[PDB]
């Protein structure tokens, strides 16, 4: 629920004009809002600031080894920095699942710490993940998730029912590819792919010493604003095999440090199916 | 300063 | 006789064909100067005692590898540039064109090779090390790219790596599938007692996939067991010595030992 | 004590 003049509701974080989308995705938009899961977070981002100490930890540490890690290294080094795109009720309100709802396998794509696949983790018997990063593989493997090779995950002998690819496409070499290799290993029946991208979109692909390069293939994502760049997105979508099932504007929030409480980029949150 | 741990962002 | 404990071979206890190979090392001046630069950095106390707290702070989160090379620290020695040439039966000036050096490390030894080669291709599984690599300029591939890129090898080397690779038979055969053939080698080195496993985080560890059959009770045991190991995979031993595998030290040690039997091999 | 950059050693 939001309302006009309710204070610290964050509007700006979930509203658009609905008249700047296209009229096929009017009709598949979904409104969030800054609901209780959102504020846990937030409060307990808050709370973190709030150590002094730990914060000046963390500050000398990524001071220290910022030329020999990536910063998403250095994150995992730390368990530091995680981030949240969804809560478990605007998770299974974009999917339309039951809270009790399970299926057999989810597979994320880029999971960094698993903080966000931890929200969707009591939904599957077995959670697959794939990361770049070497901390975040122990991350991972600390959640009991079981790490895939990045070019393994398409060669198992099995499908996964739900596929998750959150925040992956702006800061992978091979976002075409990537979609490509998600259409042919979802399960076709049922399967969905749940999939995050900042906007405005803006990729490019993390090394180590806050530098980066270019990605190797271009992602058609086009606009001027956050609706007109989310009307590009069923063009890219169409060549990968996907349709757009609902989707959502959400807060990308991030833990803060000693400046910021916390960080917020824009996320739009769709649900795909296979077609 | 940390920032956000997706990075920074641009503009439209 | 060379009777140094480091070098010392009892050639009577090799079967007769790696009698005919057997290359004695000594303790050169290369070898000296790692030392005497291993003893000088163990006499830098606050260095040292960096080293442990860093290493300590991050051993729960990164393997013992990967806090190495974002240190830099505990680099390794193999051979001097003078026994490399030796054993390869090859003089300084001598150049051929691609190197590949299986689980380089921080590079610290792929660099005593290095100046005999044009490329010089690495490959690692710490990040750290990788950036130890690509601070040197070699061309770091993947661990299932080297061996699918269309072209060939002159020298693949792969260093203490047995012991610590998940499929160390499957190595072997890759390594065999894009050796050049008229000339290349394989240039080995394993660790004696052969005692494999896979380093994960934390000290924690895994054992491999693949099982070598290496047994016996002394270097020489040991030695006479692998003839049989390199020819599944297609080699024979042009030329092997024994040699220290050393590595820098510490607040307590101004180095450590291990015992290296290494081999050039050439394709059957 | 870091030890030997390749491990801990066993014996014969
Ligand atoms: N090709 C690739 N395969 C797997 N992970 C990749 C990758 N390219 C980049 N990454 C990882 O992708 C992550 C992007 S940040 C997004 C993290 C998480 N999914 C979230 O939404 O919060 C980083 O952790 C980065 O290491
Ligand atoms: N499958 C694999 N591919 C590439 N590197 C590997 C690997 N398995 C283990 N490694 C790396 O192999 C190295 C073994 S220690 C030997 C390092 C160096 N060649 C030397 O002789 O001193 C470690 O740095 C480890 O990260």
């Amino acid at each position: 629920h939001m309302a006009a003049g309710g204070r610290k509701e964050n509007h700006q974080w979930y509203v658009c004009n609905r008249e700047k989308l296209c009229e096929s995705l009017q009709a598949v938009f979904v409104q969030s809002y800054l609901d209780q899961g959102t504020q846990i977070f937030l409060n307990n981002s808050i709370e973190k600031s709030g150590w002094a100490a730990i914060q000046a930890y963390h500050s000398a540490v990524s001071s220290a080894f910022s030329l020999a890690m990536s910063r998403t290294s250095i994150n995992g080094l730390l368990g530091r920095g995680s981030m949240f795109v969804f809560s478990p009720d605007q998770f299974q309100r974009l999917l339309k699942i039951n809270p009790d709802w399970k299926t057999h396998r989810l597979l994320d794509l880029g999971a960094g710490d698993g903080e966000v696949t931890k929200i969707m983790s009591p939904h599957f018997e077995e959670i697959y993940a794939t990361e770049l990063s070497e901390t975040m593989i122990w991350q991972l493997q600390k959640k009991k998730y079981r790490v895939l090779g990045i070019n393994e995950w398409q060669n198992t002998g099995f499908q996964y029912d739900v596929i998750s690819c959150l925040n992956l496409l702006d800061r992978c070499d091979q976002p075409l590819t990537l979609l490509k290799d998600i259409r042919s290993v979802l399960e076709p029946t049922r399967g969905r792919v749940i999939l995050a991208l900042v906007l405005p979109f803006h990729p490019y692909v993390e090394n180590v010493g806050g530098k980066w390069e270019k990605p190797s293939e271009i992602l058609e994502i086009k606009g001027q604003n956050w609706e007109e760049q989310v009307n590009s997105l069923p063009e890219v979508f169409r060549k990968a095999g996907f349709v757009i099932e609902a989707f959502t504007r959400l807060p990308y929030l991030c833990e803060g440090d000693m400046y910021n409480d916390y960080y917020v980029l824009d996320d739009a949150v769709f649900v795909l199916k296979p077609v | 300063h940390q920032g956000h741990s997706h990075g920074h962002q641009g503009g439209y």
